[PDB]
Order: structure tokens, then sequence, then C-alpha cells
């Protein structure tokens, strides 16, 4: 899947065997991108 | 965090009228008792809901992710 | 968690009817009706409407739980007189002041301004 | 006509002042109780979630998207989604609008009510349109963006009564004020030392006639004259709520009747 670096915005979508760090940043810091399947929210 | 759209207590729209009280409070150099009472905020339940909030929004933005 | 669904506040259940007419077996003639999914709205109406009726001995109502829509109506009426034309024409009545009401208030905005 | 009557006082956009007279207790007080509560409204009761980059949390922002004042006008000819026969939602029983919004200045970008975009056809029926009372004509502060942050989501709207939700509450604030002279004695009031240069005086007073010292207490009386002022959100106008309000309470009241008309029924 993807991923997206911390303190950059950046788009990784580097997979397993991966990981660390990131592309043109230098920290390691990498947090999951969001769901494409979407959830409802009852407005109350 | 931001304005409430409405007051808890009756339940009257409130959060339209946020920025406005704020220019009354720094273009008109008004104190917020009149600020308050010309947006028709004259319950005090209303009253304390726009005067009593803490907007930390703008403290949130602060950040870059 | 465990809280119920707002909706059952208005919404009749599976099986449970709107009205439930029993025999009262305290004081002759007299009855209690178990009115669903309603509160102190129509409660209050109909009961302070039966008190109108002079040929109404009794009439209370009453709501055992908050937790639960719903409220018990007793109405206990004289010999020669069944209690549920009493609800009947209290319910008319009600139905007809809040006509006129509304009439009246129609025809008195048409007379402002602003 | 031949009932109750009405005395319009005050009368505007927002606001209704009246006097209801020759009316009992209980009725006013059950359409006060009907006004708050028991009108229907359309009101956003779902909330689709694309993008949210934004500070708020996502049903944080649809809690705040659920109490944004709809326009309620032709909510008679729009059903509620339980009793339609489609999936779901439809044309006939909701109403669709989006929302895209996204950072684009230097300077925090705000997100209003106006921004929301009806979607769904509405044939007609004057509905779905956010009311927008601002000055300037933005409406309801909904959130804030930053820079880069965007906020992307669909909200469908529905049919709903306020006794289910707030949010569907047509009107604010009911004011209800009966005896203004305390002729009835439904109330003992607390005092330390004079009882009525303590306690305010009243408005309503002007419109009724002081108790005398010479006189004994009226035992007899009833309550017959209220003061009320109904004020609305927006939603759906003063004189329609107060209107929707009786013939609510009005239809409620024929169910029962007609409920009984079917429990004869072998
Ligand atoms: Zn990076
Ligand atoms: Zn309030
Ligand atoms: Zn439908």
């Amino acid at each position: 899947l993807k991923y997206i670096c911390a303190e950059c915005s950046s788009k990784l979508s580097l997979s397993r065997t991966d990981a660390v760090r990131c592309k043109d940043c230098g920290h390691r810091i990498l947090l999951k991108a969001r769901t494409k399947r979407l959830v409802q929210f009852e407005a109350r | 965090m931001i304005v409430p759209v409405r007051c808890f207590s009756c339940g009257k729209v409130v959060g339209d009228k946020w920025e406005s009280y704020l220019n009354l409070l720094q273009e008109d150099e008004l104190d917020e008792g009149t600020a308050l009472s010309r947006l028709g905020l004259k319950r005090y339940c209303c009253r304390r809901m726009i005067l009593t909030h803490v907007d930390l929004i703008e403290k949130f933005l602060r950040y870059n992710p | 968690m465990n809280a119920p669904d707002r909706f059952e506040l208005f919404l009749l259940g599976e099986g449970e009817s709107k009205l439930k007419i029993d025999p009262d077996t305290k004081a002759p003639n007299a009855v209690v009706i178990t009115f669903e999914k309603e509160d102190h709205t129509l409660g209050n109406l109909i009961r302070a409407e039966l008190l109108n009726d002079r040929k109404v001995l009794f009439a209370a109502y009453k709501v055992e739980h908050p937790f639960f829509a719903r409220f018990k109506l007793r109405i206990q009426t004289t010999e020669g007189y069944d209690p549920k034309d009493a609800l009947k024409n209290a319910c008319n009545s009600i139905i007809n002041k809040l006509g006129a009401l509304k009439t009246n208030f129609e025809t008195e905005w048409n007379l402002q301004t602003l | 006509e031949e009932g109750p009557q009405v005395k319009i006082r005050e009368a505007s956009k927002d606001n209704v002042d009246f006097i209801l007279s020759n009316v009992d207790l209980a009725m006013a007080n059950s359409l006060r109780r009907v006004m708050i509560a028991e009108i229907p409204t359309l009101a956003i009761d779902s909330v689709e979630v694309e993008t949210n980059t934004t500070v708020l949390a996502d049903e944080f922002i649809a809690h705040r998207l659920g109490l944004i004042p709809l326009q309620s006008m032709d909510i008679e000819q729009l059903e509620y989604s339980r009793d339609c026969f489609c999936e779901d939602h439809c044309d006939k029983c909701s109403v669709v609008l989006t929302l895209q919004a996204f950072g684009e200045s230097e300077s925090t970008t705000n997100v209003y009510s106006k921004d929301l975009v009806i979607v769904s056809n509405l044939m007609g029926r004057n509905i779905g349109h956010p009311i927008i009372q601002d000055k300037e004509g933005n409406g309801v502060l909904i959130c804030k963006l930053r820079k880069g942050q965007e906020l992307k989501l669909t909200c469908v709207a529905k049919k709903g009564i306020a006794k289910e939700h707030a949010k569907w509450g047509p009107a604010a604030a009911i004011e209800f004020e009966y005896d203004p002279w305390n002729k009835l004695k439904h109330t003992d009031y607390w005092y330390e030392q004079d009882s009525a240069k303590e306690w305010p005086q009243s408005k309503n007073c002007e419109y009724e006639d002081p108790p005398n010292e010479g006189d004994p207490f009226d035992y007899k009386a009833q309550a017959d004259t209220f003061y009320m002022n109904v004020e609305s959100v927006g939603s759906i106008p003063v004189d329609q709520v107060v209107v929707r309000g009786i013939d609510t309470l009005q239809k409620k009241v024929a169910s029962i009747l007609l409920a009984l008309t079917q429990m004869d029924q072998d």
C-alpha cells in the first residue's frame, strides 16, 4: 500500500521490505493514508 | 475548538455571529456586553454561549501536517 | 451502549397498538386507556378537556416511567354514558378549538407588518 | 371567530409576540410543547466524508453539519425516509447537498454554510437551502482550513422531528407567562422584607388590572390570558411555526380519534 510522511507533505507508496525512511526528507516517522472505502456519520 | 453552531440551552443559531462579534470588539471598539446585545443575544444563555467560548482552532491551525 | 433508540418515543413497536382500553376493576363504569408513544403533551390536554364534561365523574392521566414514552388515562363517567364517547367528545372539542385558534391566528397575522 | 382569541402585539421575521385569550392552560402548554419538539424539519442526518485533512474530527464536523438550519418550507410535501419505498434514500424523501472546500490563500480559509451546494433534484419544492440570516451572507461558520488542508464530503438531509434530535428544532426559545399579578396565587413568592419591591415587575402587567387590597381572594378564577413570544430559527417562519404546531397537535389528536374509530372492528 502507500504511506505519508509526518514532518513533510509527501506520498510514499513503499510496501513491505522497505519501511523507513522517507523520500527526500531524512526522518523515519511514517503515517498510514486514509482508506478509500468511505464511512458514514449520523449527523447527531 | 471552534464557535458552537447553536446555543445548547434554547437552540438559537450563534455560529454565524462569531466573526461579527469579534469585529464589534475591535472595529467599533465596543465592550463585550454591547457587542453581544447588538447581535440579538438577549437571553444570557446564548450571550454566555458566545462570551464564554474560546476559539482554539486558531492555535490548532498553527501546525503544518 | 444500553440507550434505547430515539424514534421509540413516537414510532410504535412490533405489535404495540396505539390505544389499550381496559375495564377498570375498581369502581364500576370506569376504564383505563393506555396511550403508547405519547407524553404529557397529549395526556394533560385530554385530561383537562375531560373535566369540562360535566357528565364525567373521574379523569386522570399518569406517566408511570419517564424512560418509556407512554401514559395511562383513567376515565369514569355517569351511568348511561360510555367513557369512549367522553373521550371522543373531548378530542373533537380539542380539534375544534385548535382549528378556530388557527383561523384566528391567521386572520390576525394577515393584519401585521414587518 | 367563536372560540379562543389571538392578539398579535409584535411581529417580525424571527419573532411573534402575541396574547392567547380564552384558552385552557393545558392547551397552551401542549401548544408550546408541540412547537418545541413535534414539528417536522429538514436537517442533515447522513454525512459521507471522502477527504478530511482539517483540524476538526469527522463526526465533530458531522455534528455541526446536523445543526445547520435548512429550508423546511415545503417539508410537508417531502417524506420520511422510513416511510418511502426506496432503498436508503431518494429524491422523494431526502435532499443531498455536497461540500468541497480547500485551503487556497496563505490566510485562513473559512468554510461556511453557504458553501453547501444542493445536488439532489428538488423538483419544485422549496427545500434544502441553508438559512443565511448572516449580514455578510456567509451563514454558520462550519470549519477553518490552513494552507493545504482539504475537506470533501456529502450530506444527506432527511425529514425529522425535534423529539428525535434537537437539530430538527424549528423554534428556539418560547416565552410564556400567565397572570403577571399572581392573582391566581399559583406562586408563593420568596422574600426577605418586602415581596413586591424585591421581585421585578413584568411587562405584561401593562395589559392587566392590578388587584385591590379591599378585594378578597378570587378563588373561582382560572387561567385565560396567556402571553407568548415564539422565536424561529429560520427553517420555518414564525407564523408557520405556531400554525404547523397547532395543526400537528390537531392531527395527533385526530389520530387518537381515528384509533377509537378503528377499535370498533370485530
Ligand atoms: Zn519526509
Ligand atoms: Zn440560548
Ligand atoms: Zn425515499
